[PDB]
RNA sequence: UUCUGACCUAUCAGCUUUUGAUGUUAGGGUAUUGGCCUAACAUGGCUAUGACGGGUAACGGGGAAUUAGAGUUCGAUUCCGGAGAGGGAGCCUGAGAAAUAGCUACCACAUCUAAGGAAGGCAGCAGGCGCGUAAAUUACCCAAUUCUAAAGAAGAGAGGUAGUGACAAGAAAUAACAAUGCAAGGUUUGUAUUGGAAUGGUGGGAAUUUAAAACCUUCCCAGAGUAACAAUUGGAGGGCAAGUCUGGUGCCAGCAGCCGCGGUAAUUCCAGCUCCAAUAGCGUAUAUUAAAAUUGUUGCAGUUAAAACGCUCGUAGUUGA
């Protein structure tokens, strides 16, 4: 029955880990280089 | 009973967000200005506007009118305070004449970097942050600190840091001191 | 001209004109009628506290088709029953028999939201701890 | 409905039947207020 | 000091003579110059012990 | 005590008048005018400009939010004025109180009792219980601000100072720079490898500040390379800015203000990756303003979309060669 159903799919998906992430920029540096990305060479 | 000092929103957000056009042309004036927040922007424009709202005010009403001659004087003389309205700009179409732009150019980094006393906008506002800046013989960590007229020549580097000529005395200076010493030893 | 009095001394038909007028406004009815006060379980407040009577699971409006699973929840506020929905597929399996839920509002400030039948509000903290913590695993650990 | 009356577009069953259900469904309640009072 | 220092403002006073200090001068800051430390010491245990007595009954 | 000014309601239209309603006269009473109270005599008075009732999650104002201009919503909540001190009521004292850490009584509560009796009132400041969606310490001090006295020198949980505080509001980090490699431009500018310079926070000592302590500032010591001294929140079909990205589920599970996505190759679900928005803040609900010239004085609409009273006369109303 639907009672015993419910929760399927997150339980049931093979998770995997999120591995080695190297740290962000922040703020007006963050920003810089996002404007320099898109619009030096790029625009 | 509560606190009786006065306080004010630094802004007005700039609405409906996902404008591209719009979205990019404050991420030009971010890459310009060395600005760290869209809030930085919205925060000099509404000063701008307050600006552009008063001026609008005084030159929608009558010309010699008591209130509007003084206050629009007052004003005036104000943006040359400022120097926000320089030599060639002396009347209230001129305020409303005025730019984002030009308000920008009053901050302190910009100074900083346009007397080259740092290689470009971030560093000029680092060197601000980190108290190696003076104007008139006083230190400032604020690099959005608007300059008045006569002040823009009166930015030198704060007396007791390593530009100022005083001790540098860093950890690292201070540890090859320490490595050259015990060396000689 | 063919329209409303221009009178100078007609302030008097125009607001009664207005005021008698006014009532056929949806938000103002409900605002200015008693029936606020008295007709919604939550009685002006965004938050609830209730417990878990029954856990149900109730089928989508037609385009759609899927059960949605759900809590029917007696408010201890003002003791009335209510329907509530539970975001999250294994938090409603994690959720107890009878369990103590603190339930709001469903973003449409009394109406119906998507395609669930006359559920109005949602359970968004059980036994004190939060529902996206729940959710998520990496955030706050279930409670004892 | 609204206060005005029929406006078939493509409707429903004819207003005035539903009229004609409405007045003798009255008189049906109107029954069972002499049969309450 | 103020902000990046290298000024210091305060606030100087000079009496005539000595009994001019005595006379007009706050007790924390003859105390601050140097005076002995403050008398009866207790906040509100002082007012209990005080409002108990009753017409001569002890004077304690 | 004069004048002027109210939210909603007619499925509230006649109210008030033997029990003073409205007037007159005479007295009494009051601190004084006064139906304030008594007697005698009149029969009035108020009412669509909505009286009289009923509702209000209704203390009033200065004001607050949003305001292009109108407006609309909101105003326990730093000031001014009112009201109240468990419920009602009554006094005393005194110039001033119908006081409330004055008193008396009743009802609603309730404490100690030696069982006769006796005493109690946080909507003062803490703190606790209950209520709840929801809100802090039984801290220290009278140094300032002021108050009261036999008024300097004393008192004051008034008041100040801390503590708890991501309610809001402001400022403001999370790098800068030179080498190389790459990129474009043919010997220039821009940007992913490296490695030397600059620095707060953080840890300690002072000068100082203070009722005292703490913070501030300032100085002196210390003191980053994974600068682990670790940026989050929510998105990337459309509305609406960024992926027909990689796997899993398979009209199920589920998500998603709305449209929608899901029946095997999912651009919306569950992960992972990249990208995007705002940023020490960003989600969520509820209420509210804009949005709404969608309540319309400015400034709406009524042939066919919602809406011209069946028709005419007509008093109030509004308009007036």
């Amino acid at each position: 029955g639907s009672l015993a159903r419910a929760g399927k799919v997150k339980n049931q998906t093979p998770k995997v880990p999120k591995l080695d992430k190297k740290k962000r920029l922040t703020g007006r540096a963050k920003k810089r280089q996002l404007y320099n990305r898109r619009f030096s060479d790029n625009g | 009973p509560k606190s009786y000092r006065n306080y004010s929103k630094t802004a007005r957000n700039p609405k409906r967000p996902f404008e591209k056009e719009r979205l990019d042309q404050e991420l030009k004036l971010i890459g310009e200005y060395g600005l760290k927040n869209k809030r930085e922007i919205w925060r000099v424009q509404y000063l701008l506007a307050k600006i552009r709202s008063a001026a609008r005010y005084l030159l929608t009403l009558d010309e010699k009118s008591s209130k509007r001659i003084f206050q629009g004087e007052a004003l005036l003389r104000r943006m040359v305070r400022q120097g926000l309205l320089g030599e060639n700009e002396e009347k209230l179409d001129y305020v409303l004449g005025l730019t984002l732009p030009k308000l920008l150019e009053r901050r302190l980094q910009t100074k900083v970097f346009k007397l080259g006393l740092a290689k470009s906008v971030h560093h000029a506002r680092v060197l601000i942050r980190q108290r190696h800046i003076r104007v008139g013989k006083q230190m400032v960590d604020i690099p959005s600190f608007l300059v008045r007229v006569d002040s823009e020549k009166h930015i030198d580097f704060a007396t007791t840091s390593p530009f100022g000529g005083a001790r540098p005395g860093r950890v690292k200076r201070k540890s090859l001191k320490k490595q050259k010493e015990k060396t000689e030893a | 001209g063919s329209g409303k009095p221009s009178g100078l001394r007609a302030a008097r038909k125009l607001r009664i004109r207005r005021r008698t007028q006014r009532w056929a406004d949806k938000s103002y009815k409900k605002s200015h009628l008693g029936t606020r006060w008295k007709s919604n379980p939550f009685r002006g407040s965004s938050h609830a506290k209730g417990i878990v009577v029954e856990k149900v699971a109730i089928e989508a409006k037609q385009p759609n088709s899927a059960y949605r699973k759900c809590v029917r929840v007696q408010l201890i506020k003002n003791g009335k029953k209510i329907t509530a929905f539970v975001p999250g597929d294994g938090c409603l399996n994690f959720i107890d028999e009878n369990d103590e839920v603190l339930v709001s509002g469903f973003g449409r400030s009394g109406h119906s939201v998507g395609d669930l039948p006359g559920v109005k509000f949602k359970v968004v903290k059980v036994a004190r701890v939060s529902l996206l913590a729940l959710f998520k695993e990496k955030k706050e650990k279930p409670r004892s | 409905h609204g206060a005005s009356r029929y406006k078939k577009s493509r409707a429903k069953m004819r207003w005035k039947w539903k009229k004609k259900r409405t007045r003798r469904l009255q008189k049906k309640r109107r029954k069972m207020r002499q049969r309450s009072r | 000091t103020l902000f990046g220092g290298g000024r210091t403002k305060g606030f100087g006073l000079i009496y005539k003579n000595v009994d001019a200090v005595k006379k007009f001068e706050k007790k924390y800051r003859l105390v601050r110059e140097g005076l002995i430390d403050k008398e009866t010491k207790a906040g509100r245990r002082a007012s209990k012990e005080l409002k108990n007595r009753r017409k001569k009954v002890r004077g304690t």
